């Protein structure tokens, strides 16, 4: 009768009846209401206060059948036991310390529909992945081109902003890797959003400059257990371990090679040879559109740097590592797309490019996933591809140079595995050597 | 077919001038012409331009590229599906040495029968061969990049207006069989076809259709147009795109003058047979109404009543709508036939018969003798030959039927004007201005001549008095 008040979900708001702390009437929602993530405090003080309510907030989707294939190390069971205390909160580990497994033990105790939200795709990869080796269950993906709703679901910052009203009410608990993004002005209403009760924040630099990072206990709840790298130092792989060899051109590349840089060596220096100044190298590109032996001097420059970036040395020293490594699955990279199926044709191993069917893709990943395949090509060039295949070991052969963004990323997806990674880099001791160890870049 | 990333133009004022290639691209145009050269793949062809894409405009360098990959011929496909190929063949992982490589490339080339080497990436564009190079001069590619960029701006057309004079018959029908949708005018007599914006879900194959009509166009000794371009997304404008008896323009796509229609002439035909009581005419003459031309497809003709017919190509409901409305000034109905097309339920209208694959003389007779079983309203044709006067008593005397069917379906015929309740032949009447009476009264005069006051009314007549026998102050006068 007249002792039932209402509490409800609407479009990422809370709804109800009688005031609540943090709740505010709206005439034109007719009610008291604040922003969803209120839920649980406000369902608490009502029960406190020993009231009533007829309560339709959570929809849940159904938890799957799952199978708890995780046995965590000392102070993972530790981080679990940290964050079951009050079930809110931001776990703090290094990278590799297996902030995934901390998280997806978690997912197996609460047994509730669980989001998982990550800020780029290539993390997309890494936690689907993690999902099924952990818990045997394939969950639903809301990006990278995937549009998926299940009892466990992987989505971006963006999609779940995007989508915040319509997945507010549908899954109690709620995580956030690599959370310290999530203070961000836009993604703060993003947090709000949500009524879930259980939200979980993982992050390995919890700290923020800006100072933002003092909406934690609001949006996802305090650090509730830390420890820096020195703080344990074990049981972990604490890094990816790095090899740059150098392979000297071919007899018959270097008479070219150094043919047509000889050939520049007397006409650039004929008129006006200034070098590794950007601005002369425009001064050449312009010259070169009316001198037609200025063009072919440009040309000649870059027949140059091609001989020595897709020297078939470079493949010859890939048949040396490939042989001499052969313990587990080994990913080549390179930027190159047209030298990435020489790769191919010569070892008789797939080839993936930007230009090749999602279909093809999928089996090129799922057979090596499985272990079909021991070693694949890719070339990550134009349509960026994410790595995405975890291995033990990786080769890339970009002889200009490897964006430091990108070589992290590699690094990164390596690093979270519990098996120690080896990273192989050919650069070409010719030209692509000369210019590119001139800067060290670390 | 090129794409907009590789469009080049400019703005002034209102115009959108396009960067048309000149001869200045010539030695351009020459050292991309000389990389297509049989035995090569054109995914290396890549990697040889990128020096090029620096020295000059990168999107002048693709477009050429494209153009030229387009005309040359490469080795077909693989007899195997080249996805197989590799499943097959990547099942050994990695083979180092080559004897093992030869091995392996044996093995799975007797399992499957053909080279495998050779059509392994056959379906990659990169690993192409040129088998037959191209034949395209360094002066006839310059030519027909300007077309090709020429057609990529007008496929982002609002309209288009073609201003022809001579060439009038022929680039309609032909834009009729393109299926395209147009309004024509005559104060400069000029075509505004509407451009490829209007439509959305089909674009692609209208934007086609008009670049072929564009074409036929372009090989004249003289013409002009003038296209609406519409650009701008936070702030739109609409730009004039001119160009009138431009030279740099050679086509290297062969329409294969097809030069027929399957649902134009199937309707000519299935209505000769199928509905005799019409006589159809194959081209009605060009009605122009308010200083704008409305060419119908044919005129059909049951009897007196004539009714103009039209079959669209393209539709689309702001068109048709548009057009029945400026046709609503036609003084004739219409009936228009459409395509099964994107555009649903369009045939729920008074003209609208909206065939499917062919002409469907069946569904046009149901509206066609609608129309006139809506027009059954007694009209019996009748003729008069005046001895002095025709009446209409008379004349209703004379059929043995009641006055009032003749007084509605009152008939006016070329011998005679009808002052009310007569009729009176223009000899009989240019007379009887001779006559000259200027005022009378009593209507005793009127006896004499015997007929109505109707015709002594029309030409100089008052009367201040309603009653006609016996009525006081009748009287008729000039003032
Ligand atoms: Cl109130
Ligand atoms: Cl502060
Ligand atoms: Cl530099």
């Amino acid at each position: 009768g007249s002792h039932m008040v209402y509490l409800r979900y609407f479009k990422g708001l809370i709804l109800s009846d009688a005031y609540a702390p943090g709740l505010k009437w709206s005439d034109e929602l007719k009610a008291y209401s604040a922003l969803a993530f209120k839920y649980r405090d406000v369902r608490k003080y009502f029960l406190e206060k020993e009231i009533e309510v007829e309560e339709n907030v959570i929809d849940s989707l159904p938890f799957p059948l799952i199978k708890d294939k995780i046995e965590l190390r000392d102070y993972q069971a530790e981080a679990v036991k940290a964050w079951l205390k009050e079930k809110r909160g931001i776990i703090v580990l290094p990278t590799g310390a297996g902030k995934t497994q901390v998280a997806l033990k978690i997912v197996s105790i609460m047994k509730v529909a669980t989001l998982i939200v990550v800020p780029t795709i290539d993390l997309i990869t890494q936690w689907k992945e993690r999902i099924n080796k952990y818990l045997d269950f394939d969950p639903g993906i809301i990006g990278g081109g995937e549009d998926s709703l299940k009892g466990i679901t992987v989505i971006t910052y963006d999609s779940a902003y995007t989508r915040a009203e319509e997945l507010g009410n549908k899954f109690p608990l709620l995580i956030f890797d690599e959370v310290h993004h999530l203070p961000s002005e836009g993604y703060s209403i993003m947090a709000q959003l949500f009524a879930s009760p259980y939200r979980l924040g993982l992050t390995a630099t919890p700290e923020r400059d800006d100072g933002k990072h003092e909406l934690y206990p609001i949006l996802v709840g305090p650090i509730v257990y830390r420890k820096s790298v020195e703080e344990l130092a074990g049981k972990y792989i604490a890094k990816y371990k790095i090899k740059k060899l150098y392979v000297s051109l071919t007899n018959e590349e270097k008479k070219r090679y150094d043919g047509l840089r000889k050939k520049l060596k007397d006409f650039l220096s004929s008129r006006g040879l200034k070098l590794q100044n950007l601005d002369d190298f425009h001064r050449l590109v312009k010259l070169a559109a009316k001198d037609k032996e200025a063009r072919e001097a440009l040309l000649a420059w870059h027949e140059s740097l091609n001989i020595a970036v897709n020297s078939q040395s470079k493949i010859e020293k890939l048949r040396e590592i490939l042989q001499e490594y052969k313990n587990e699955k080994i990913i080549v990279f390179t930027r190159d797309t047209q030298m990435a199926y020489r790769i191919s044709k010569t070892f008789l191993i797939p080839v993936v490019t930007y230009k090749t069917d999602k279909d093809e893709r999928e089996e090129i990943l799922q057979k090596f996933r499985d272990g079909e395949y021991r070693v694949i090509v890719a070339s990550t060039v134009f349509d960026e591809g994410v790595d995405v295949p975890d291995a033990t070991l990786a080769i890339v052969m970009g002889g200009y140079g490897t964006k430091r963004q990108f070589l992290q990323r590699l690094g990164r997806i390596l690093r979270k595995k519990d098996k120690e990674a080896l990273l192989i880099e050919i650069v070409t001791k010719g030209t692509a050597d000369y210019r590119l160890s001139r800067r060290r870049r670390e | 077919m090129l794409p907009w990333e590789l469009a080049r133009f400019s703005i002034v004022k209102d115009e959108v001038l396009p960067h048309f290639a000149t001869n200045e691209d010539l030695d351009l145009a020459n050292e991309i012409i000389s990389l297509f050269k049989a035995g090569k793949k054109l995914g290396e062809i890549d990697e040889e331009i990128e020096y090029l894409e620096k020295i000059y405009d990168h999107k002048l360098v693709r477009a050429f590229v494209k153009l030229l990959t387009r005309l040359c011929e490469f080795e077909l496909d693989s007899p195997i599906p080249p996805i197989q190929i590799r499943r097959e063949l990547f099942k050994y992982g990695p083979v180092l040495d080559e004897k093992e490589r030869e091995d392996i490339i044996q093995k799975v080339s007797k399992k499957l029968g053909a080279d495998i080497m050779r059509f392994v990436f056959s379906d990659l564009d990169e690993e192409k061969k040129i088998i037959k190079a191209p034949t395209i001069s360094a002066e006839d590619l310059i030519r027909w990049y300007n077309l090709s960029l020429l057609q990529t701006l007008l496929f982002k057309a609002y309209k288009l207006t073609v201003y022809v004079s001579s060439n009038w018959k022929e680039i309609i029908r032909r834009a009729k069989w393109l299926g395209l949708m147009y309004f024509a005018y005559d104060k400069p007599l000029r075509f505004e076809f509407l451009g490829p914006a209007t439509l959305v879900k089909l674009t692609e194959k209208y934007g086609r259709n008009l670049a072929v009509l564009l074409q036929f166009i372009i090989s004249s000794q003289n013409w002009k147009i003038e296209a609406e371009l519409v650009l701008g997304k936070k702030f739109k404008r609409v730009y004039k795109l001119k160009l009138a008896n431009f030279k740099e323009l050679k086509e290297l796509v062969i329409d294969e003058k097809r030069f027929d229609s399957s649902v134009e002439e199937k309707f000519y035909k299935d209505f000769t047979n199928v509905i005799k009581g019409w006589k159809i005419i194959r081209e009605p003459e060009p009605l122009v109404v308010d200083n704008r031309v409305f060419i119908p497809d044919f005129l059909v003709e049951k009897g007196n009543l004539k009714v103009y017919v039209e079959i669209v190509g393209f539709w689309t409901k702001e068109y048709i709508k548009e057009k029945l409305d400026k046709l609503k000034k036609v003084k004739y109905p219409i009936l228009i036939l459409l395509n099964e097309e994107l555009g649903k339920e369009k045939f729920n209208g008074m003209n609208v018969i909206t065939y499917k694959r062919k002409i469907d003389i069946s569904l046009v007779y149901k509206w066609l003798r609608e129309l006139e079983n809506k027009y059954l309203n007694e009209v019996k044709v009748d003729y008069t030959i005046s001895g002095d006067i025709i009446s209409l008593n008379e004349i209703a005397s004379k059929l043995s039927l009641p006055v009032e069917v003749i007084r509605k379906n009152i008939k006016i015929f070329p011998g005679y004007i009808f002052l009310k309740n007569y009729y009176v032949s223009e000899k009989f009447l240019e007379k009887l201005r001779n006559e000259n009476f200027d005022n009378k009264s009593l209507k005793e005069l009127v006896s004499a001549y015997g007929d109505y006051i109707v015709e002594v009314l029309e030409f100089l007549g008052y009367k201040l008095k309603w009653q006609g026998i016996s009525d006081a102050i009748v009287i008729k006068d000039k003032k």
